[PDB]
């Protein structure tokens, strides 16, 4: 049956370098290698007995640039013996991940034996064929409103959390985590902290025990006081296990990368310490496909019933989307849920900004028999309103409330009762698709039939 | 065959390597993987690798093809998706058994098992036959029928044997040159050097529009058949839909969708979609798809593979159009193309430009849009073809002072610049009026002159009411409205109406998914008279308020126009559109009476 | 008098909510744009130079 | 919410002088406001009496 | 031993170091300079050297050390002052007679000559000890009593012999180790590499608040024990009543001051003001230096010590928390910080992050502030100490947006911002409560629901009630002030007095000065049920200037619940609060 | 500065160590730093400037053991008067205040130029007091910088709202900013001024307002002098 296990059944000697021709920064450059391999997971052996991972990055003739993920704190030129693996670095994959949790590289620790391999995957994975791609058009009912019915997310939807640095992401992630479900029909999920601080990470690692997903999440956290090279590798470790869940054991997989941003900050902590093209704001230039090489392990696949959903919990810098890590976020995603600073300073949770908010799955997964022939109207329509609300309220602090229109002051009146009884919500309520959709259309009759210029004529006489 | 002796990401300086030239093929690596030639230092000569460098060893064998990145063209290009490199996703699934590209699969570029009714052409044995002339063409399907085939553009000579009609797969030689007494034997297949441009008799000035049923696009910037076009704008403007909206219902005969750096779900929709649209074209109910090819490199797949895309797809483009179809190359985030060419850059230690590209992006770009242009095609028959390019550039942090957007914009035409703040409000296009121009408008006065006279006329009487009241809008903001007359209130009033109701066009919508060029004309029609007769009412003495309330209905009417779905046909849609504005001028008539 | 001050008063009051809430936020936004838009041809010209020294260096050792 | 000044080292300097022009003039009105709100409550009093 | 091969500024190359590692110091040169290991090359190593490097000659010896930048901790670290690279600056001007830092003095951190009352642990000859365990412990001061001596974290093995009880001087072999065959001949100290966290078995949830003193801080905006806060730290805005206020009152048992980059005689003032600050502890009036030590760096020193300087507090903060103590880590200008590794980063060519920092300045910071914290001590006995960082920031320009003070604000869960206008308007302590917040509100319930009940529904009803005052004050600025409510106007008069009677607190005054948690909450009280009475009296239809005019009495006694000196104890102030809180509600309710 | 560290420890006697053109130092230190190969910094200032204005600055203030003490007053020129420049930002981040000239009033033609609004000194509170200086000086500069602030403001506001309009304190304010920089900053370039002399002409200022308008004196001090 199996029989590709068995080919992997051998043995293979490894060779130890000690022959450190030198280190500088994170990297540390060997010398009289024998035919080196371009990123070859290498196992460094410290003075002080510290074994230290590392990836070779540059085969120069003769001659390997390793970078360590812990650091070259240490590292001595005629102590240190370094030895190749003589493959890329593969973390050790099963069924029995789900329940664990693990470190930044993949050593569990939560006292638990090491995993008991059923295979092992570069950690780097491979671009899935585009022919075999399948668009998500199954859309999953997360339960708050304001992603429910606008920005809505479907099942190999790959939409990222936008948020400032003190901003409920974590909150909303967890409720979004807690809460998703089918609309018309439960996700494994797997986490990865990259940076998050111990509050954060118990916070997670608590809320998944308290709403029993924990026996089926495997965690990957990589906190701020683990190594800073590390986080490259976590998110690339989590989606490999994801992505063995999914589309080979058939699971629904639903994985969470919070702080991406940190995972940007390490990408240009090392680019800086290669000297890099500084692309913009200092991130290098190949941090586009650094990134598309996280979000694009997303999505259905042809032939296989598993699926991977992301939620990869973004914190923008000063709370701008012009920001490299949000900008080629988006330009990469497939959609994104901006939690608002200003939402949050009013009161509002979730403080989901939906004008910013998109999600590119949304032109599928609604209508017919997805959800009511009204969501697609709806939608544009609340979206529509809200923004003339929204620019009527500058008007308004501009000239006056008397220069307010009629439908100025009616825009006012929905963007009230928008923002405090249509995107607040309770952490632990959920609200059916349907349910959020009559909600919008009590909305929604604020205005009469005429006003509404986005809602086709057959939806106005069906629904209002 | 050289040797490995440094990899980087995707640059592999490979040893032992006196004879290799510039922009050469190799196939680098044991798995062969698909490598180009782009600096060459005495024996090393600089690799950068159309595929996962990761795992290359030094002293990996490198093979010397010979010639320069090659696509191959001919039947069987239609209808299917392919990588970078010319390889065939659905070859490369069921050979590979699997949902991965593995790394060097050398699938054949084309199926060469299909066989092809091949039906000789015009020449005779003997005649002479000189570069890009059509020797028969092959019933590729019932779209593209009769899909002729080409001399290769350097190939001369007479003809010795040319093959009777019948059916022939793409192996099998179909036509023998005798040249100088060197016989050369040709098959319908072709390979030719992507950088190399196809070679035209004689570029045309592109006189007839790329409809892209889009009432914005084509009411207000137009593109030409042949012209270059761009969409700058941050992510979620709609650059993406704009392309897919245009590939699935413009008038271009044939099309090449090039995804280079684009988004996996996004080639999965097309690949879904276009098999489920039916193109009216052609006297019959024809799929989409079998008239659009498509070159799937999506962001996370090689770096140095977007260049590949680009070139591929404009060749495949440039192809079908000395064939003599109207084509319309897209390519989907062009800016992905730059980065990629700034990491390849990046990693050969390269002087940088502005902003870490590397010096030559601007050239580069400029002689990638000049393949673009409506010209004659090579040999005879007579035959007048036609590339358009419809280019995604994606700005970084969506400022348009991104170095790729302005050297784009100083070679492409047409500039549909996006905005963020109207995409954001879900009025789509997004198509920022402000901006974004067109040098093609002087150019299509000889086709609005032939049909729909009035349509130069009302476009520029649309952005006038555009522009002042956006610069009204633009007081107010810090003014207060309560110094506006009557008629600035008009004015406000109709453009609010104008981009609520026509420049906005709800793509994924059964009415205004393809508003097409007779409806955009009626609607733009109706708009403006609407504004003209609430001017002359108000000029009549009229006070505005009221006049509001009197003809609140006629100003649904007209909101409610685009809700004419185009499938009626243009005789029935061209009726409503006359009662309604016959309904519009008696109710004008009644309010002022 | 009443009316005419009246008017003035709506017209300074006015100008001032504009000044607090669109001139002041415009321009405190565009000088964050240009300061960020200077610091990344700063660094542009930083990594050049840094590229030119690391050449200069390589030609010395190799000297 | 920006304005399309192409950043250089002198537009900069533009603007941070434009940006002082114009919170001198924010606090000059407003205190304008405030002394013509205070005649105008006065103007009032002598329109009842 | 090596040798100068290059000087190019404070870089040196020195040749003939194969088996040097990274960051190891290496005395340079004939002086015995102090430099770290950057990079290495073969058998070349460029050290950036602490001091000023005119002056070395090749051919210059240079001596390995084998360690990375060390903190050398143990007993006789309290009350002393140090530079950021841990060099005792008492005794830098005691040994070298001159007011300046004589290059490359390499006067021992921890004073050999002074001897030590050293009373062993349970921990017998033949018991195997690991790392972390307490063998012992001294008799340092009167107010760090029983100072502990772990073993170094990352030594374990069995006991082959430990000193009886007696006494001691650093340097001597107090206790023998053999693990694995050979010794390891422990001493009162053990050196740590600084910018190695310290190791602890488990770090726990930080839900015991730290007690500043002030009402504010205390009530508001309130910090915890391992929390991690930040100040503005504007020129003259109280920063140094706040650091003050941590260092003698707070509930940590010991205090690290870093001085990381301050300017000379911002540092002078430390330095001279701590000394005379006196923390009456439990016994009598005792100085608040011998629970407090000085890390001071001004910026003449040497710029690695500067960029080292929070580590080396971090580190000596950690190893109290180790000893159980919890520890209130004071980092004065953590932008000097920045500036200092910004500047390293220039000296070795990093490229620039935003606006210049170098790329790993989050990184570092989040890396630093994860020291923080409550954590159960390594090793038995079972003990839970707890470090919290209050880390001014410092912005540079006067302005928010420098990434420093970004990455800072991010990382910590309290920001007290000081306003340079409070502060100008003689309302000490200038803490602007509509910027202000602290994110330990919600974990600081597992302590409220247990000691005070009331206090976070009392809290939260303030800010609300500042917030109606904020906007009432809005609103009576665009039009006048009688067009308000009677509601509106009791609100806004309640909230001026908390503004002049509970948050303006007198830094001199004995009353004044540390409200106690139960006097902070009895207060609290008090001033929300003067306000809920008097809106049920505006609700019952009393105007509200006849009902002020009649709870005037009322009022004043509000008021001057401030000056309920909390020397007579909590129970007497509790029993002070009812009676004054009963005349407020019976005076309220009858006088309508 | 060795010149001043020699007189003022090694000899007992204070110093008063006036450095000019930091900014032509500034020019300098970028001279040298870029005589070797490093890269310029922020704005081609050497990364390290800071350490190096550091070093120069702080090689001043008091000392336990010794008499002297070394005081000093870099002057510095601000290229196109902008603050946020590195040489006068450092300069602000390691010295203790900040005197401005002001192109302003040197134009108006105040010899010296010294605009007090944006200028002040941290350790002013250290020197004016009861021994050092008149008692009265914490007082009346702190009321001298309040006046001059609000005509100022006086001033401003004018030009927008007449002069009949301005309240009392700004009319009077008015006439003391002109007798104030026409007669206070003004100042002879060969003029010596004793603290006590400038206080007498301070409060010669302020017996402008009345005894009741000046907010900032201390009762006491209104009392004894005034
Ligand atoms: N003309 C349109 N009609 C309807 N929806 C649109 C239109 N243009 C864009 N969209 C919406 O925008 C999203 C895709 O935007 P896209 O073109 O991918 O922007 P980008 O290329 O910057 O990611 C989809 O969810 C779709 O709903």
């Amino acid at each position: 049956n199996k029989k590709a296990v068995e080919q992997g059944f051998n043995v293979k000697p490894r060779l130890n370098y000690n022959t450190v021709s030198g280190v500088n920064g994170p990297l540390v450059i060997l010398e009289k290698v024998k035919f080196p391999r371009y990123n070859e997971i290498v196992n460094l052996t410290l003075p002080d007995g510290t074994v230290r991972q590392g990836q070779v990055l540059e085969i120069r003739g003769d001659r390997a640039i390793v970078q360590v993920f812990e650091g070259t704190s240490g590292i001595d030129v005629k102590k240190t013996t370094v030895e190749f693996t003589g493959e890329s670095l593969r973390i050790p994959v099963s069924e029995d991940m789900l329940g664990r949790i693990f470190d930044g590289s993949g050593r569990p620790i939560d006292n638990g034996p090491k995993v008991f391999a059923e295979d092992y995957l570069d950690i780097n994975g491979s671009p899935i064929n585009p022919y075999a791609r399948i668009y998500p058009e199954e859309m999953i009912s997360t339960g708050v409103s304001a992603i429910d019915t606008m920005n809505s997310i479907a099942r190999g939807q790959k939409i990222p959390i936008f948020s400032a640095s003190g901003l409920p992401h974590n909150e909303i992630a967890a409720q979004i985590c807690r809460q998703a479900g089918l609309v018309r029909p439960n996700f494994s999920i797997v986490f990865a902290a990259m940076g998050v601080n111990l509050e954060t990470a118990r916070f997670f690692k608590q809320d998944f025990e308290e709403n029993g997903s924990l026996e089926r999440t495997s965690l990957f956290l990589n906190l701020a006081n683990d190594p800073t090279i590390e986080r490259i590798i976590t998110p690339r470790l989590a989606l490999t296990t994801a992505e063995y869940l999914a589309y080979q054991t058939e699971r629904h997989v639903l994985t969470i990368l919070t702080d991406m941003s940190s995972y940007a900050d390490a990408l240009r902590e090392v680019s800086a310490a290669r000297e890099e093209v500084p692309g913009r704001r200092g991130y290098p230039g190949y941090m586009y496909t650094d990134l598309s090489t996280i979000y694009e392990r997303a999505g259905r696949v042809e032939g296989r019933n598993g699926s991977i959903t992301q939620i990869p919990i973004l914190t923008m810098p000063n709370d701008d989307i012009t920001h490299p890590i949000p900008d080629l976020t988006g330009y990469i995603t497939e959609g994104q849920i901006f939690v608002d600073r200003q939402l949050h300073n009013k009161g509002i949770y979730p403080p989901i900004n939906v004008l910013p908010s998109l999600s590119r799955l949304m032109k599928s997964a609604i209508g017919e028999g997805m959800t009511r022939k009204d969501h697609g109207d709806v939608s544009n329509q609340l979206y529509a309103k809200y923004a003339i609300g929204k620019d009527a309220a500058a008007m308004k602090a501009v000239v006056g409330e008397e220069a307010l229109s009629i439908e100025d002051k009616l825009s006012l009146e929905f963007l009230e009762k928008f923002e405090k009884t249509f995107i607040t919500q309770g952490a632990y309520e959920d609200r059916t698709v349907f349910e959020s959709l009559d909600q919008a259309w009590s909305l929604l009759r604020i205005y009469p039939k005429e006003m509404l210029n986005r809602i086709s004529p057959k939806i106005l006489d069906e629904f209002y | 065959y050289g040797a490995i002796y440094s990899v980087s990401g995707p640059v592999v300086i490979a040893e032992n390597m006196i004879g290799c030239a510039m922009y050469e093929l190799v196939k680098v690596g044991h798995d062969n993987l698909v490598g180009e030639v782009i600096r060459i230092d005495g024996d090393k000569a600089t690799i950068q690798v159309y595929e996962e460098t990761a795992g290359l060893t030094v002293g990996d064998p490198v093979l010397r093809t010979g010639k320069p990145l090659s696509v191959e063209l001919g039947p069987g290009l239609m209808e299917t998706i392919y990588d970078g490199i010319q390889r065939p996703l659905k070859a490369i699934k069921e050979e590979s058994q699997s949902i991965y590209i593995p790394r060097g699969i050398d699938t054949p570029a084309l199926d060469r098992t299909i066989k092809w009714q091949f039906t000789p052409g015009k020449f005779q044995v003997g005649d002479h036959i000189s570069g890009g002339d059509i020797y028969g063409s092959v019933f590729e399907n019932s779209l593209i029928s009769s899909h002729k085939i080409l001399l290769p553009p350097r190939s001369r000579g007479t003809i010795t044997w040319i093959a009777p009609a019948g059916e022939y797969t793409l192996d099998e030689k179909i036509l023998e040159v005798e040249f100088d007494g060197k016989k050369s034997d040709f098959t319908l297949y072709h390979t030719w050097p992507v950088r190399v441009p196809r070679p035209v008799t004689e570029k045309l000035s592109a006189d007839y529009p790329l409809l892209t049923g889009q009432r914005v696009l084509d009411a207000l910037f137009p593109c030409v058949q042949g012209g270059t076009t761009c969409i700058p704008g941050a992510f979620g403007c709609g650059k993406t839909v704009i392309s897919q909206s245009l590939s699935k219902y413009s008038n271009s005969d044939a099309i090449i969708y090039v995804g280079c750096g684009e988004r996996g779900n996004e080639m999965a929709e097309v690949l879904m979609e276009f098999p489920e649209l039916y193109t009216e074209m052609s006297g019959t109910k024809e799929p989409i798809m079998k008239r659009t090819t498509l070159v799937a490199n999506t962001s996370n797949m090689p770096v140095a593979a977007r260049e590949a895309s680009i070139y591929t797809g404009i060749t495949l483009a440039e192809y079908f159009r000395d064939q003599g179809k109207n084509v319309s190359m897209i390519a989907d985030s062009s800016s992905r193309w730059a980065e990629a060419l700034r990491e390849i850059s990046g990693r050969l230690g390269e002087m940088p430009a502005d902003q870490g590209f590397p010096a030559y992006l601007g050239a580069k770009l400029a002689s990638f849009y000049e393949r673009a242009g409506k010209a004659v095609a090579l040999g005879s028959p007579d035959r007048t073809g036609s590339v358009s390019i419809v280019a995604a550039v994606s700005p970084a942090g969506g400022d348009f002072s991104d170095p790729v957007t302005t050297a784009t914009l100083g070679i492409t035409q047409v500039f549909w610049g996006l905005d963020k703040k109207l995409a954001q409000r879900k009025h789509f296009p997004s198509i920022n009026t402000s901006v974004s121009y067109s040098k093609y408008t002087n150019v299509l006065n000889k086709f609005y002159d032939s049909n729909y006279p009035e349509f130069p006329v009302l476009r520029d009487r649309m952005k006038e009411i555009l522009s002042n009241a956006e610069e009204l809008e633009q007081v107010v903001q810090l003014v207060g409205k309560s110094a506006l007359s009557d008629s600035d209130k008009i004015t406000l009033d109709v453009a609010t109406l104008i981009k609520e109701d026509f420049l906005q066009q709800n793509g994924y919508s059964t009415y205004d998914a393809f508003c097409p060029i007779w409806k955009t004309f009626d609607m733009m029609r109706a708009f403006i008279s609407y504004h003209d007769e609430a001017q002359k009412a108000v000029a009549n003495g009229a006070n505005w308020s009221k006049l509001a309330d009197s003809t609140g209905d006629v100003k649904h009417a007209v909101s409610s126009s685009k809700f004419f779905e185009p499938s009626r046909g243009e005789k029935e849609v061209h009726g409503e559109f006359e009662k309604l504005l016959s309904t519009m001028q008696e109710r004008f008539a009644e309010s002022t009476d | 008098a009443f009316i005419i001050l009246d008017e003035v008063i709506k017209v300074t009051n006015r100008r001032v909510n504009a000044i607090e809430h669109v001139i002041i936020p415009r321009t405190e936004n565009t000088i964050a744009y240009i300061n960020s838009e200077l610091d990344e041809l700063d660094r542009e010209e930083f990594y050049r130079l840094k590229k030119v020294q690391e050449k200069k260096q390589n030609e010395t050792a190799k000297l | 919410n920006r304005e399309q000044v192409f950043p250089t080292r002198m537009t900069l300097g533009l603007m941070k002088t434009k940006l002082k022009g114009a919170n001198q003039g924010y606090s000059l009105l407003k205190r304008k406001s405030e002394a013509l709100t205070k005649r105008f409550r006065d103007i009032t009093k002598r329109i009842d009496d």
